[PDB]
RNA sequence: GAGACCGAUAGCGCACAAGUAGAGUGAUCGAAAGAUGAAAAGCACUUUGAAAAGAGGGUUAAAUAGCACGUGAAAUUGUUGA
RNA sequence: UGAGCCCGGGUCGAACGGCCUCUAGUGCAGAUCUUGGUGGUAGUAGCAAAUACUUCAAUGAGAACUUGAAGGACCGAAGUG
RNA sequence: AAACUUUCAACAACGGAUCUCUUGGUUCUGGCAUCGAUGAAGAACGCAGCGAAAUGCGAUAAGUAAUGUGAAUUGCAGAAUUCCGUGAAUCAUCGAAUCUUUGAACG
């Protein structure tokens, strides 16, 4: 249950923020989460969806299609995987625009600041598992 | 002296003044047929 | 076509009017020619008119500086270089004079300040 | 006609003869207000315009109205 | 008529200006409402 | 709020008139122009006994 | 007139025999400048002015 | 959609019009006249109405209207010559002809099963 | 930050490019107006038509959702059946 | 008994009901009631004066009122300039 | 018998009720004190590659500097970013600037 008096329960005011974001914000609520294999070896759970990953769709029509992210569409919160594509009526393919949440995270696109990401959320999750154990 | 308009035809749901009349005027309707009853039957019943 | 705020920092008021006075003949030269065949030429101009942006910001930020190094042990400054805060806040009595005190009064919390007490329960 | 237009409101509203504005008064330092219209006072009030200094003051005074540069900035 | 000023020439520049019609790219455009101009 | 239904300028346009007595609005150049007003039963009017 | 008359000397390298200038009902200002008889218009139109 | 849902599309041809800028009372009363008309006699009538040869007949809406010799074929006397609701019905009828020969059918049996005029929003 | 409140004729005049469009010489007066679909995937192509459009064909879970777009009552109207 | 309640069939697509208490901006045929929409009248009344229009060709899907030419009329310098 | 008038049913119209929804309103409570001659509030005119309005800005004009984040914007077209980087962004923050004509309005 929330505490804090800063924090509100207002789904008027929920959805009006989520729909007004800004870009920086949308970011945040556009992350997708990692496979197991990269949970195992960076100690983290989720992260912002970006360009350069490769993702596996879990949810929807696209059963499980694999494919490098194309375009990170913050406007309408969908992003594009490559070779999910369907035809118009005149056989020009336009993407299909998949939620970050509905996929995951096979392949990391990496740079210095993505290592600054994941050193960041594993130092966390090792400080509370070494407070919680002892 | 006063003109009597009855608020049908062309006079009927009109805001101000009827058209063909020129000085005091004053405007009728059916629904004030019945009040003009009335008031006379309280002066008459009081007189 | 698009300058770097970095690089401008580094350069000097000579230097800086060099690439000021080219970049505005650039922009000069490139708009006469782009009344015709509109393109990639567009973007191009649209970086230059950033570029002399940049640079005008530059120019007057350095010159601020001097300035300001100029004016700093001086009683009277420029009102571009004073603070702004509100008018109320201008014309508010400064720290030093509201917390001015009377001798006499001074006198009094020397010898006999609040002390720190307690009372048992 | 009657009304032209006034310098300092916009409106159709100078008397020709008077020269004074029938809205605000423009000669009268003080702008033309009235308790009695309530409507007319909300059409002029604060907040109908641009506001370009005014929305400026509540992020200045958010950081205390500091003066000087980031530490360590270019 | 004929005799005016440049600022109110400018002004009746202005009024052809907000009666122009409404571009199409403004219609594709995602969140998009307005379709006539008013 | 207090003032629902009661921000509009309107008058009765008399008895002689073959139209109910209810106040209307002035005016003549818009849609609101000669409707009816501050009753009830008018639309955009004033409800009966507000909550206060 | 003065004014069109120096920026096109100084910057493009025209000399103008002389300027008739007209305001546009947009707001614009047109500047009509006849060339000395020396320069061809066709010739500074073509290589300064990229027009044909 | 079509109100007449009881006739398989395949076997038929349709056509259709909305909005059409013509009087609704006289574009209903020559629907009716050609109303189970073989497609080729509806088209000669129709043409016929235009040069004031053959006359529609004023059943519904027919308030204080003129009477004609032309009405005795249909036994009223008042019949009129709606030359605009003509011209649009001729137009339907040749679109409904031509759909009928793309689909394959035959022209010089077709009739005019179904046919109705209905109300738009008013201008 | 909340509600034993109102839910597009309600709730502020204004959930929308609303103190806007518009009216008045002026002071002032002052509206109407939300909803395709999960995704435009907003109908390629063929045919008739001068065109607007129509018919096939197609997208879709649905066009009995085609931007006169959720659901679609009654008054009023057309056709068919009795 | 009644105000009403329940089910079947069709349409539709995202929330809803029974029990018992609490609560109210809680029940309409009328108010020349308010707003919106729609009828009969009705394809009816009606579409005025400025004497006056006609022939061929062109454009165009479509020509009484669009053009060219020709004819017949008119404003008549206080003009239909 | 048909036509016409009327009643009902099915389908289709007119019209926008009903159900469902809501970045809106309305009411209550809490923390805080900040407009202007260093030119306010209001009015006007300009500014986008393709814009009328709304919005943002002011000839440095849908913006400049600085800081943070860390790879976009997007309706189309054109540039990017080398991604192992002082660095995209109609991004956020914001201490530095630019800031046309008026308006207490001041040759
Ligand atoms: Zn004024």
């Amino acid at each position: 249950m929330k505490v804090r008096p800063t924090v509100s329960s207002s789904r008027r005011k929920a959805r009006k923020a989520h729909f007004s974001a800004p870009s920086s914000v949308r970011r945040v609520i556009m992350s997708a989460p990692l496979s197991k294999e990269l949970r195992e070896k960076y100690n983290v759970r989720s992260i912002p969806i970006r360009k350069g990953d490769e993702v596996q769709i879990v949810r929807g029509a696209h059963k499980d299609k694999e494919g490098k992210v194309t375009s990170v569409y913050r406007l309408k919160y969908v992003i594009h995987v490559e070779r999910v594509t369907r035809e118009k009526a005149t056989g020009q393919t336009v993407p299909i625009g998949i939620h970050p949440s509905n996929v995951v995270i096979t392949k990391l696109h990496l740079d210095k600041d993505r290592e600054n990401i994941l050193a960041r959320i594993k130092a966390g999750r090792e400080q509370v598992a070494k407070a919680k154990g002892k | 002296q006063v003109k009597v308009v009855k608020a049908t035809g062309a006079n009927r749901g009109i805001k101000g003044r009827p058209k063909g009349v020129k000085g005091r005027y004053k405007m009728v309707d059916g629904r004030m047929k019945k009040e003009m009853r009335a008031l006379k039957r309280l002066a008459k019943k009081k007189r | 076509g698009k300058v770097k705020a970095g690089q401008l920092w580094s350069k000097n008021k000579e230097e800086l009017t060099k690439i000021l006075g080219e970049l505005k003949t650039e922009l000069s030269q490139l708009r006469i020619q782009k009344i015709s065949s509109s393109g990639a030429k567009l973007n191009k101009i649209h970086d230059l008119r950033k570029s002399i942006a940049r640079v005008l910001t530059v120019i007057n930020a350095k010159q601020r500086a001097q300035l300001r190094l100029f004016y700093k042990n001086k009683k009277y400054l420029p009102l571009d270089l004073r603070p702004k805060l509100t008018r109320a806040l201008r014309r508010r009595l400064s720290k030093e004079d509201a917390s001015r005190v009377l001798e006499k009064t001074k006198k009094r919390l020397t010898h006999f300040p609040q002390r720190k007490y307690a009372v048992k329960a | 006609k009657t009304h032209g237009l006034c310098r300092r409101c916009g409106r159709r509203s100078l008397h020709n003869q008077k020269k004074v504005c029938a809205s605000c008064g423009y000669p009268a330092a003080k702008t033309r207000k009235y308790n009695w219209s309530e409507k007319a006072k909300r059409r002029k009030v604060t907040g109908t315009g641009r506001m370009r200094y005014l929305s400026t003051v509540p992020r200045r005074f958010k950081n205390g109205f500091r003066t000087g540069v980031p530490k360590g900035a270019r | 008529p004929s005799h005016k000023t440049f600022r109110i020439k400018q002004k009746l520049a202005k009024a052809q200006k907000q009666n122009r019609p409404i571009p199409q790219w403004i219609r594709l455009r995602t969140g998009n409402t307005i379709r006539y101009n008013a | 709020s207090e003032k629902a239904g009661h921000q509009t300028s309107a008058e009765s346009w008399g008895t002689g008139r073959a139209v109910a007595r209810i106040p209307r609005v002035s005016g003549g150049g818009t849609h609101r122009a000669g409707q009816g007003a501050f009753g009830n039963m008018c639309r955009s009017g004033r409800m009966f006994a507000p909550t206060k | 007139k003065a004014q069109i008359k120096q920026a096109l000397k100084k910057l493009y390298d025209i000399d103008t025999v002389k300027i008739n200038t007209l305001i546009r009902p947009d707001g614009t200002k047109k500047a009509f400048a006849r060339l000395t008889p020396d320069v061809d218009a066709l010739d500074i139109a073509a290589t300064k002015l990229g027009l044909v | 959609r079509y109100a007449a849902t009881e006739i398989a599309p395949t076997k038929s041809a349709r056509a259709r019009g909305s909005y059409l800028r013509v009087s609704f009372k006289n574009t209903r009363e020559t629907a009716q006249a050609i109303n189970g008309w073989k497609l080729q006699r509806a088209l000669t009538f129709l043409q016929n109405v235009i040069d004031k040869k053959e006359a529609v007949p004023m059943r519904r809406y027919a308030g204080s209207t003129g009477r004609t010799a032309q009405g005795k074929q249909w036994g009223v006397s008042r019949a009129r010559w709606p030359v605009k609701s003509a011209q649009f019905l001729i137009g339907l009828l040749k679109n409904a002809e031509a759909n009928a020969d793309a689909k394959g059918l035959d022209t010089g049996n077709l009739i005019i099963k179904h046919i109705q005029v209905n109300q738009a929003p008013k201008q």
